[PDB]
Formats: structure tokens, C-alpha cells, sequence
């Protein structure tokens, strides 16, 4: 989702701090 | 026999040899220790603060007792007495029992009384004339006229001997006091900063700690393990490459209440970011703490179940409204 | 050795202290690199009070032109190397001072600390450049 | 230290302490790249051979359930045989704690997993909001 | 290999490895630590290259589960020589700590030896338990 945005979630990367949360 | 038949024995042949040394080296840790002590306007801070963090840890432990009629349960008054009595300069006496012991108050004036006492010895303690005079310590200045005029066989700076190294030959040598102290006050305590000028124009900064804590020898122990540990980073690729390694201070015991601690005269804790923060920004310190144990006594007076197993929403939900207010 | 100790002792009482120290740069201006060896073992003796009161001179001086007499007296004392190896803590601030001042200052610099790092091994080197020698690489 | 056994215990939600503020100071790339990767090398790194961590906290067990044991007012036999099976196990506890972390998966999973495992706890908001009051989770 | 053997380190240091591991795996072979003291001890003695610290650690660990007999702490006279009390610093708390359980000779003798060559690794910390056990046994 959103693609090339360092924001987006996944089960190997941690949750970064400008999301609700996962 | 007994330990401590043992421990003389074992000082006076430390005694017999190096007399002149121990000598100096005994004068100069009776002066720290007779000259650095905490004055009363600091006791009272520091106990002000432990009052107020037990009585709040006490309401969280035990909800419900914040409402305004539980009549300070626990038996907590024999300490408020006996602070007011034997732990108080006489100027300030008469106006903390009218406060506290007269009125015998339920928790909330409790600790409302005790943050506006925190907050008023916070604004007194913080405009002090910080640097001060090294020969004000003294009736003759037996710090600053001292040591290369009264010294004997060349103390050495203490804290060296806890490094992992292979020979003292050239250790460092204390050579002068530098002639300002600095005043410094933490969350819930402060201290008085030394420095001292090595033989080879390097400057060391101490801190003495005058009220050490109940724990402070397991503390060191840790200390010691974990300097013991940096020796495999230092040596191994993968970690010295990127410079990893712990941070541990040199602390040294001179009685078992005094101590001094390597400083770094640059330190600031989360809590005073916080408080810079709030009092900038015309906020209250306070507030979330205060809303919390309210919302807690609110919804703990009603039932207090309902919810899956532990995680009850009413707690997720107020934490969600302190981060978004 | 008479020069050097009088300068010494009645530059605490002059009406003008620095004229006993150009005197004495003027010394060593000429008997410098060697042919001297009766006099360099005289004036031996008295190798570490030379370098011991002039270190305390640059330490307390407020102008940059008596830093430069004292740093030039202190690189270019008149020794053997095998006799300055011992003492050789006491080039170190002088050494600093140096590479941050005029070209003459910059190339003698250089020139001793090229001869200390060619003529010692690392074991022996590294302690006596341990206390300055995060100024001395950022120099 | 358990109050009831000798043991080590922290018993709180959240493994280590990781809050939204260090995290946005930190930032997301700089949490990616360096935070996670510097905890499994330290581990790596410690745990080589898995003979020597034990070695290096026995004496420092030692010391911890003396102390315990003291406080407790509860020795009443000064037992080696108890003193040496106890301290063999809380090593071996300390020990596993820092093997976990320094294990590489199976699969075409990310060498360092278990970390970012925990930071994921270390940082759920579910189990952030179970923190006491002084704690301040938030923040 | 010892027989063969001068000075080598290496091989004292392996056999005093394997028969500690001997003990360990057998919790009552206490000749076997004995052996394994004596070993390490030689080892130190012979290495004077900063790795005898871990085999000091060892030592200070077997003395600890000695018997009422201290068969233990008898490898002590078995070996003849020097002890080279620079690396025992580190351990002074240890010796301080242990000088009151069952051990006091042993660790007195090393303390003893310590005040004579290097007091200021010492007198503070022998004046605070001095302090301590004051204020406790004679309250």
C-alpha cells in the first residue's frame, strides 16, 4: 500500500511511529 | 576471629609501611567528608519528594483511596510526624504541622500539600549563586591551601585501579583543586560537583553523593561485571568495528555514606526534557498523573469486569486520551 | 653554564625578563645540529630544569609572540637524542602549539615529530602521546 | 529477585523500555538500520563460545543469592550442594536469555527475527498501556 | 606434554580445565579440584599476560565449595612460588567479602600481600568494610 513510502508494515520490519498501528 | 580482628590486622601492616601516605591520604578523605554534607534546605526537598512518590505509588497500588473522604490509611501519619518533629530545622517547623499534622487530611489535600511544598523548595533550591568558592567549605581552607603546601607522599587520583591494565607506572597524580564548586540538583536529590587538575594538565570532574543509597554495593557489582564484559567487544570484529560498548562511571566509597562518581558535566534525564517542555509550552507536569488515578477511581468504583481476561479497554481507552490530549 | 643559570635566576627580578630569553635563543641558534659534543655533556645536567621552567612560562603567557620564543626555545634545546628520549613528555604541548602557528613554527613541528615517530617503536611512543594525541591528529 | 524463590524474574508487560517518544527521536530508518542490528552483534559477539558467559557470571550469581539468602535470614545451613545448583541455574537462565537472541532462523527469514519480535511487544500499544502510572508509558 | 613441557602455560591451563570439568560432572571427585586449583595456579603464575584473571576467577569460585576439612584450599601449599598480586586487584571486594566465610587464611594471605606494594588499590576500600563491620557486629 502507498507504494515507496518507508511507512508500510511488514511481518519483517518493525511498525515505524506514523501509523495507527499494524 | 571475628572480621573485623582480620581487618585491622590487615590495616595496621598497611599502616607499618607508607606511613606518610596514609597519612595524607586519610586527611584528605576526613576533609570531603567533614565539608560536603547536605544543608537542611536539601533534606527537606529530598523528603518531600519521597513522601509524595510513596503516597502516589501507594493510591496507584490501591485504587479508590483517592476519593475525598479515605482519611490517609496505612498508618503513614507516625512518619509524618516524625519527619515534622526530628527531621526539621526549627524555622520551618510550626507552618509543615499546621499544614499536615492539624488538619489530619484525607489523600487528596495530602498530596495536594505535598506537591506545593515540592514545587516551592524546587524555586528555591534552583537560584542559588551556582558557583561557589571552594575555601567557603572551611574554617582555614584545608582544601584549597592543602595538598603541594600540607601534602606528604603524592596522592594519586582516585578510580584508577578498577580499569583493566597492565601497569601503574604512569598513573595520574592529583596536582591542584580547582577553586569553584558547582551546585547541582536532580529529579529528587543534588550534589556538589569537585574537580581536580591531574600532573599532566588534565581536569577531572567528581560528584560527591552524600546520602547514598541502601544498594549501592550491588550497584557497583554490576559495574564491575559489565566492565569486565567490554573487554570482548573491544576485541572481537563485529562489534568493534561499530564502536560498541557500555557506559559505566568509576564510583569509589570513602565512608559508607559518602561516595564520589566520575561526572559528565553535560547530563540531562527524560524527566527534566519533559518539564522544560511543559513549562514552556504553559502546560501542567502533573496532569496525566492526576487524570489517570481519577479515571481509575471512577471506573474501579463501578464494576470492574466485563473484560476479556486482564487488558481492560477502560485502561487502553484512557491511555489513548492521554496521548491524544 | 653560568649563561644559561644566571639568565635563569635574574630573569625573576629584571625590569624586561625577555632580554635573558633572546640572549639565550641566541645560544642555541648556534651551537644547534652538533660538532659540540663537549658541550652538549656540560649543560646535561641541567636538561630537565631548562624544560621544566619553560613549560611553565608557555603555560602563563597572554600574547602570541612570547608562546613562539618559549615553543622555539623548548623543540630545539641543545641535547642528544639518546640523552632526550627520558623527558620527552616535556615536547608534547610545545609539539601542539607549534603545528597551529607561523610556517617556521609548522616546519620545525614537523621536523621533530617526523624524527620522534622515525627513531622510537609504537610500545614506547603511544603513552607519552596518550594525553594530547587527539589534538595533536586533529592538527 | 522473587521475594517467594531465588530466582530472576521481572514480570512486567513489556520486555525492555521502548516508547513513542525515544522511537520518533530515533526515527524509522535509523530503528531499522542500527538499533535492531547493534543488540543480535552484541549478543554474537558475547555468546561465541557458550563457555565462557557462564564463567563470567558465576562469582556475580554468587554474590546475588548470598545477598538473598542473607536478607531472607534463611540460610540455616550454608549448604554448598543448594548454593551450586542454584547458581547453576540462574546462569543457565541469563544464559538462554542471550543465546535467543543471537540465533539465526531456519527458513528465508531475516537473520535478526527474535528482535524484531520484541520490539514489536516491547512496543504494542495493548500490552504499553498495562504499565503503572510512574512508569509513564506514554512519553 | 607437562613433562615435556618448560614454562608452557597452555598446557597447565588445559589440564586444570579438564579435571574442573571432571569435578563438575562428578560433584564429590575433590581431589579433582584439588588438582585443578594447583593447575591454575601454576598457569597464572607462568602467563603474566592478562589472561590469568579468568583463571583467578576459577580459583576464587573452587575455594568457595570447600568441605569442613578444606581439602580444597590446600592446593595452596602443594605449589611453590610467586603469586604476582597485580592481577588479583580487580577481585578485591571478593577478597573482602570472602575473608568472613570459611576462608579467611586463604584470602588474607593475598590481602596481606596486596598492602605491601600497592596501598592505594586498597585503603579505601579496607577503610569502608573496616567502617561497616564496626557499625554491624559492634553496633
Amino acid at each position: 500500500t502507498v507504494p515507496f513510502s518507508i511507512h508500510n508494515h511488514n511481518p519483517y520490519i518493525t511498525p515505524s511511529p506514523y501509523v495507527p498501528y499494524p | 576471629k571475628p572480621p573485623w580482628e582480620l581487618t585491622e590486622e590487615i590495616m595496621s601492616v598497611l599502616k607499618t609501611a607508607f606511613p606518610l601516605l596514609a597519612l595524607s591520604m586519610e586527611t584528605m578523605v576526613d576533609q570531603i567528608q567533614k565539608h560536603f554534607k547536605c544543608p537542611p534546605d536539601e533534606d527537606a526537598y529530598r523528603l518531600i519528594v519521597a513522601l509524595l512518590n510513596d503516597g502516589l505509588s501507594y493510591v496507584s497500588r490501591m485504587p479508590a483511596s483517592y476519593a475525598k473522604d479515605v482519611k490517609l490509611p496505612a498508618a503513614t501519619e507516625n512518619n509524618i510526624t516524625r519527619f515534622a518533629e526530628t527531621i526539621l530545622p526549627n524555622h520551618i517547623r510550626p507552618t509543615f504541622e499546621a499544614d499536615f499534622v492539624k488538619v489530619k487530611p484525607t489523600m487528596y489535600e495530602y498530596i495536594h500539600n505535598l506537591r506545593k511544598w515540592r514545587d516551592k523548595f524546587e524555586e528555591k533550591l534552583d537560584r542559588r549563586a551556582s558557583p561557589a568558592p571552594l575555601e567557603s567549605f572551611a574554617h582555614y581552607s584545608p582544601h584549597l591551601s592543602e595538598f603541594r603546601y600540607q601534602k606528604f607522599d603524592d596522592v594519586e587520583i582516585p578510580g584508577q585501579y578498577l580499569q583493566h591494565k597492565d601497569k601503574n607506572q604512569d598513573f595520574i597524580r592529583i596536582d591542584r583543586f580547582l577553586p569553584n564548586v558547582d551546585l547541582v540538583r536532580t529529579i529528587g536529590a543534588s550534589h556538589r560537583r569537585l574537580r581536580i587538575r591531574g600532573h599532566d594538565g588534565s581536569v577531572h570532574a567528581f560528584a560527591v553523593q552524600h546520602p547514598a543509597a541502601r544498594h549501592c554495593r550491588r550497584e557497583e557489582r554490576v559495574l564491575q561485571l559489565f566492565r569486565q564484559l567490554n573487554q570482548t567487544l573491544a576485541n572481537k570484529k563485529e562489534s568493534r568495528r561499530r564502536d560498541l560498548q557500555f557506559t559505566l562511571p568509576l564510583m569509589v566509597p570513602l565512608a559508607p555514606h559518602i561516595r564520589i562518581v566520575q561526572e559528565d558535566t553535560s547530563y540531562i534525564t527524560l524527566q527534566s526534557v519533559y518539564e522544560d517542555h511543559c513549562r514552556r509550552h504553559g502546560m501542567n507536569k502533573d496532569e496525566p498523573i492526576l487524570f489517570t488515578m481519577e479515571k481509575l477511581r471512577g471506573l474501579m468504583d463501578a464494576k470492574a469486569l466485563q473484560k476479556p481476561e486482564q487488558a481492560v479497554t477502560a485502561k487502553l481507552e484512557v491511555y489513548r486520551a492521554i496521548q491524544e490530549k | 653554564v653560568d649563561i644559561v643559570t644566571k639568565s635563569i635566576e635574574l630573569s625573576t627580578k629584571a625590569e624586561e625578563p625577555m632580554n635573558y630569553f633572546l640572549l639565550l635563543r641566541s645560544l642555541f641558534r648556534s651551537i644547534g645540529g652538533g660538532k659540540f659534543e663537549h658541550l652538549y655533556k656540560q649543560i646535561l645536567p641541567l636538561l630537565e630544569m631548562l624544560l621544566d621552567v619553560l613549560n611553565n612560562l608557555l603555560m602563563a603567557a597572554r600574547k602570541p609572540a612570547e608562546r613562539d620564543l618559549y615553543v622555539e626555545l623548548c623543540l630545539t634545546v641543545p641535547a642528544r637524542l639518546s640523552n632526550l628520549l627520558p623527558h620527552l613528555s616535556f615536547l608534547m604541548r610545545p609539539l601542539v602549539v607549534a603545528l597551529r602557528a607561523g610556517t617556521e613554527l609548522v616546519g620545525q613541528g614537523l621536523r621533530t615529530l617526523e624524527l620522534c615517530v622515525d627513531n622510537l617503536t609504537a610500545d614506547y611512543l603511544d603513552p607519552i602521546m596518550a594525553p594530547v594525541i587527539d589534538e595533536l591528529m586533529t592538527a | 529477585m522473587a521475594p517467594s524463590r531465588p530466582l530472576f524474574q521481572n514480570t512486567e508487560p513489556v520486555p525492555f523500555r521502548l516508547t513513542p517518544n525515544l522511537q520518533t527521536l530515533m526515527g524509522p530508518l535509523a530503528t531499522e538500520g542500527i538499533f535492531a542490528a547493534s543488540v543480535m552483534a552484541i549478543a554474537r559477539c558475547l555468546t561465541e563460545p557458550e563457555q565462557h558467559l557462564e564463567h563470567a557470571l558465576t562469582l556475580f550469581v554468587r554474590d546475588e543469592m548470598m545477598f538473598w539468602f542473607t536478607n531472607s535470614h534463611r540460610t540455616m545451613s550454608l549448604t554448598e550442594n543448594q548454593l551450586r545448583e542454584t547458581v547453576q541455574a540462574n546462569c543457565d537462565m541469563i544464559v538462554k536469555k542471550a543465546l535467543a537472541l543471537a540465533q539465526t532462523p531456519q527458513g528465508n527469514l531475516p537473520a535478526h527475527q527474535t528482535v524484531t519480535d520484541l520490539i514489536a511487544k516491547a512496543t504494542n500499544p495493548m500490552n504499553l498501556a498495562l504499565c503503572d502510572a510512574l512508569w509513564m508509558p506514554y512519553l | 606434554a607437562l613433562y615435556f613441557d618448560i614454562t608452557a602455560a597452555k598446557a597447565w591451563a588445559e589440564w586444570g580445565y579438564f579435571n574442573d570439568r571432571k569435578f563438575k560432572e562428578n560433584p564429590s571427585d575433590l581431589p579433582s579440584a584439588k588438582q585443578a586449583l594447583t593447575s591454575y595456579l601454576q598457569a597464572a603464575s607462568s602467563y603474566k599476560n592478562h589472561k590469568s584473571r579468568k583463571l583467578i576467577a576459577r580459583i576464587l569460585w573452587l575455594l568457595s565449595l570447600d568441605d569442613a576439612n578444606g581439602t580444597i584450599a590446600a592446593g595452596f601449599d602443594d605449589f611453590k612460588g610467586e603469586i604476582y598480586v597485580w592481577w588479583w586487584i580487580i577481585f578485591i571486594p571478593q577478597l573482602l567479602v570472602g575473608l568472613g566465610y570459611k576462608e579467611a587464611p586463604r584470602v588474607q594471605a593475598i590481602l596481606l600481600k596486596i598492602a605491601k606494594t600497592y596501598p592505594q588499590a586498597l585503603y579505601f576500600l579496607l577503610r569502608t568494610n573496616r567502617e561497616d563491620m564496626l557499625t554491624i557486629k559492634k553496633n
